[PDB]
RNA sequence: UUGUGGUAGACGAGCGUUGUAUUGGAGUUGAAGUCAAAGCGUGAGCAUUGGUGGAUCCAAUACAAGUGAGAAUGCCGGCA
RNA sequence: UUCUCGCAGUCAGACAGUGGGGGAUAAGCUUCAUUGUCAAGAGGGGAAGAGCCCAGAUCAUUAAAUAAGGUCCCCAAAAUA
RNA sequence: GCGAAACAGUACCGUGAGGGAAAGGUGAAAAGAACCCAGAGAUGGGAGUGAAAUAGAUUCUGAAACCAUAUGCCUACAACGUGUCAGAGCACAUUAAUGUGUGAUGGCGUGCGUUUUGAAGUAUGAGCCGGCGAGUUAUGAUAGCAAGCGUUAGUUAACCA
């Protein structure tokens, strides 16, 4: 099963038009200045207060 | 106020102070031309012809309209023939018409 | 001597894109399309040229017979009033163009009734 | 102004760091660095580093605002590539090739930024039209 | 080169319009529908920019079909199925769907383009003398 | 050509059931490597032919229009000598007779040695014999100085 | 006044290329090559200005051809 | 359209009307004869068609009169008895 | 142009005979970019040399195919060999021109070369761009055109200078 016919340079990009990207939810930690994604630790070493890891 | 003049083969729908494009008349730039060609100058009909009703044009210029690239092709039939065109015009605006 | 001959080819190509312009795709790009296209746009247009002296005296006669059937009369009844008696030579390009500037029209379809 | 940065070749697809190249593109500069280091891809460690640069750039060297910076223009161009070759089944030795990429930013100041690159543009075409009628005056 | 001709472009101004179709036939109240909604009456008609004014049609349960044509002429419609062909006949339409009817006998009749699914939707055939459309004021008129 | 590039009889591909050109052989014409089908040969003669009543007829009536064109100004031997091998004096004489920026062209039958000593570094200039000077070496010229016997000889031969 | 569609084909008239020979000329105040532009011819084609580039080039008449490219599952190189 | 000379190209034809052979008065079949078209012919009619009908396109024109074919709407044009 | 302008019969292939490529140019002279910032560094941005750094070692010129980014216009009820003749609306101002850019909407519209009686073809070839790529030459004969010499005409070959 081959193409048959050239596929063009315009299908190529309204097909590309769904592969964008999209930003994840990002959140201050506190405590400490940074932005951290959220739902996850700070490299801080902060979940909210408490203490998880190391100072990195 | 309006008329209708035959220049050349045309027939055209004038009033005062209009200019509109006619073929080429050997006629030189400012010259005063009367169109003798006629009919419906104002609500009278001269029926094949308005006769003694004069028309007085003043022309403009002598240009030549965009090119017309015509090529024609026997299609795979080896032929390309090629040929270019330019009709000449000549711009006239209308000043007073004799009744 | 031997002969290279770039400046000739380049040029010719580059008239021959030029000439078409605002094409889709890669029309406007490769010359061995855009050949092609020219070609074809030249044929329609020589078509055209002639189609559309055919197709403006139609739209004159249908816009004629609109304002004739306003007044009681068909258009084939109408050039008769004209031809045969009341003789005329108007064209039906401003035959057509009066109805756009009323009172003065119907000045022609009341004199043919004579 | 435009206080750009750049870099030759990075060993990564132009089609894979558009992605993130459209991600940071027009947004400020505080909120880029975070936006893009916080993303899961490859590139976007590569260009993190190129705009902490250019951030450098643009406060040093140009001396402008800072604060008042924004990622103004990012594309990825087709960089150099390398033929390699490949062994396939029955020996047909297909050929791929290593993509690259001419990564650069450029962050403006002024927050329009435009319509004077069109005055630019308008500039040339003037003096075009400027020089061609002057040549008129054969006579 | 000459006067270039005169085409009236965005100036469309259209009135509504009221016809009963107490004793027309299909074909000759479908003509006069389809060129009147055209706009090819008018003085100055420009091929081009939907020129053709409004039409509400009243009772299209009292149009009449000429001779036998109520249990031999069927209408037929299909969906993109096997055996979609839904067959109705003259008599069945008139009593279950006559608005439909009509709405078809006037899109048949108009050109095939663009304009013509948005000329077709100019017409609001009703089946019932009673309508909701009143608040536009149309006039009235005999036979078009 | 063709069959003197160093090239391979072998066919680089097989005739057929490998789906590409046919290509007998590598130094094609139409191939990069090339053997170029035609071109030139060294062998063309490139000569021409013209009977010599008639090119004595085209000397003639060159020597016709030249002679008669106010500017062959007559020369003699004389003068020839009273010049040293020296150029210097050279240019003094055409300077002097205004004919700087033309292609003068002496005529002679003795051939003398102090004026071909000099005028051999001026490109202009140019000494030849009765018999050395040709149509277009004379049609050239477009000043020509003319010594005083070759009148004869020039009569003689017409 | 008669005409002026045209494949195979027959004849005529021309454009362009590189070099040569004669005159003429331009060029770090910017030549050629390149791009852009709403220029001019019946057609091969030919100008004008601006950006780049930095050293040869143009016009008139003849002569000489390794002289005109869309196709050959053409070759080479690059990129889809 | 007769003669002399230079240079060719063609030796796979197709269809429509007409008269026949072969075929089964079957084939868009085959092979002749004759008149036309295409091949090498655009346009209008035929809904769409190289071969049917009216015709032979130098280019431009937003002018007029006609041929075949047509005049309820698509689609230009008609009525009267 | 020798295959080979350069460390070419090399690299590479073949057990072996043998086959057999590609590739050059900064600048006037390295005066090859000290020193500062970012970065681990390469490197990039400044600075400096330089007439020129959009001459920076990727090193004369830099086209197209191809890939990105943007000014202006259009596009999510649409049957589209993508154009053409009409045609608003919108935005501008030019080799001053009945201007340019886009084109809601109407009418019309089955590519290019091949070979065929007849091809849009469900025949065939080309993915695109760029370069290379095919009626020549030697010696004869024939015919046309023009030139020279001409009514015991015309004309040289080899060879010599
Ligand atoms: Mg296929
Ligand atoms: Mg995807
Ligand atoms: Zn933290």
């Amino acid at each position: 099963a081959v193409q048959q016919r050239r596929s063009s340079k315009h299908r190529r990009d309204k097909r590309r038009s769904h592969d964008a990207l999209t930003a994840q939810a990002l959140s201050v930690c506190q405590k400490c200045g940074k932005k951290k994604l959220f739902h996850r630790v700070c490299s801080c070493g902060m979940y909210g207060d408490l203490r998880v890891k190391k100072a990195y | 106020m309006h008329a209708i003049v035959v220049c050349g083969s045309k027939q055209y729908l004038v009033h005062e102070n209009d200019t509109f494009f006619v073929e080429k008349l050997e006629a030189p730039v400012g010259k005063e031309i009367q169109l003798d060609k006629v009919l419906m100058l104002d609500e009278k009909i001269g029926a094949p012809y308005l006769e003694k009703a004069r028309v007085v044009c003043v022309v403009e210029k002598h240009g030549l309209q965009r090119k017309v690239n015509v090529i024609k092709h026997i299609s795979q039939k080896h032929h390309l023939k090629k040929y270019g065109h330019r009709q000449p015009y000549t711009k006239l605006k209308v000043v007073r018409f004799v009744h | 001597m031997r002969i290279k001959g770039g400046k000739q080819t380049r040029v010719r190509r580059k008239k021959w894109l030029k000439q078409a312009s605002g094409s889709f795709g890669t029309r406007h790009a490769s010359y061995k399309v855009a050949k092609q296209t020219v070609i074809q746009a030249a044929k329609y247009a020589y078509r055209d040229r002639r189609n559309k002296k055919r197709d403006f005296r139609s739209l004159w006669i249908l816009r004629l017979n609109a304002a004739l059937r306003e007044q009681g009369m068909t258009y084939s009844v109408f050039i008769n009033l004209l031809k045969k008696h009341n003789i005329e030579i108007n064209r039906k390009v401003l035959s057509e163009l009066a109805i756009k500037e009323p009172s003065k029209f119907n000045l022609i379809v009341q004199k043919v009734k004579s | 102004m435009i206080a750009f940065a750049k870099q030759f070749r990075v060993r990564i697809s132009p089609q894979k760091a558009r992605l993130v190249c459209q991600l940071i593109v027009g947004k400020k500069t505080a909120d880029a660095q975070n936006i893009l280091s916080n993303t899961p891809k490859k590139a976007a460690t590569l260009i993190a580093k190129l705009l902490n640069s250019a951030i450098a750039n643009a406060t040093n060297n140009h001396g402008m605002n800072g604060d008042a910076l924004y990622v103004f223009e990012c594309v990825a161009n087709q960089g150099p590539s390398m033929k390699r070759t490949i062994p396939r089944a029955k020996g047909s030795s297909n050929m791929i090739t290593k993509r690259s990429s001419n990564l650069v930013v450029k962050l403006s100041d002024n927050p329009n930024e435009r319509q004077e690159l069109i005055k630019q543009q308008k500039a040339l075409v003037k003096k075009r039209v400027e020089g061609q009628q002057k040549a008129k005056m054969a006579r | 080169k000459t006067s270039m001709l005169t085409k009236e472009q965005a100036n469309k101004r259209r009135q509504w319009y009221i016809v009963d179709a107490a004793g027309l036939v299909l074909g000759k109240l479908a003509v006069k529908a389809a060129d009147l909604i055209r706009g090819k009456n008018k003085v100055d008609f420009t091929p081009n920019q939907d020129c053709g004014d409004y039409l509400i049609i009243i009772n299209s349960d009292q149009v009449v079909l000429t001779g036998n044509k109520k249990e031999n002429e069927f209408w037929y419609h299909h969906s993109q199925y096997i055996g979609g062909i839904k067959k109705v006949s003259g008599r069945d339409m008139l009593k279950k769907q006559s608005d439909k009817l009509v709405y078809n006998a006037v899109k048949g009749m108009l050109p095939d383009n663009r304009l013509s699914r948005r000329w077709i939707t100019k017409v609001h055939v009703f089946k019932g003398d009673k309508h909701n459309m009143e608040a536009q004021k149309p006039t009235t008129l005999n036979w078009s | 050509t063709k069959g003197e590039v160093r090239g391979g009889g072998k066919k680089p591909y097989k005739q057929k059931h490998t789906g590409k050109a046919r290509q007998g052989s590598t130094r094609n014409p139409h191939f990069v490597g090339g053997g170029i089908v035609f071109g030139p040969k060294p062998n063309r003669n490139y000569s021409l032919k013209l009977n010599k009543k008639a090119h004595t007829a085209a000397l003639h009536t060159v020597w016709s229009e030249k002679l008669a064109s106010d500017n062959t100004h007559l020369v003699d031997q004389n003068l020839f000598n009273k010049t040293e091998g020296k150029t210097k004096v050279m240019m003094q004489f055409l300077k002097s007779a205004k004919l700087l920026d033309k292609n003068v062209l002496f005529v002679v039958n003795t051939l003398n040695t102090n004026l071909e000593q000099s005028t051999s570094n001026i490109k202009n200039v140019q000494v030849k014999h009765l018999d050395k000077v040709s149509v277009r070496d004379l049609m050239l010229a477009n000043a020509l100085l003319v010594e005083k016997e070759v009148l004869k000889a020039l009569e003689g031969k017409f």
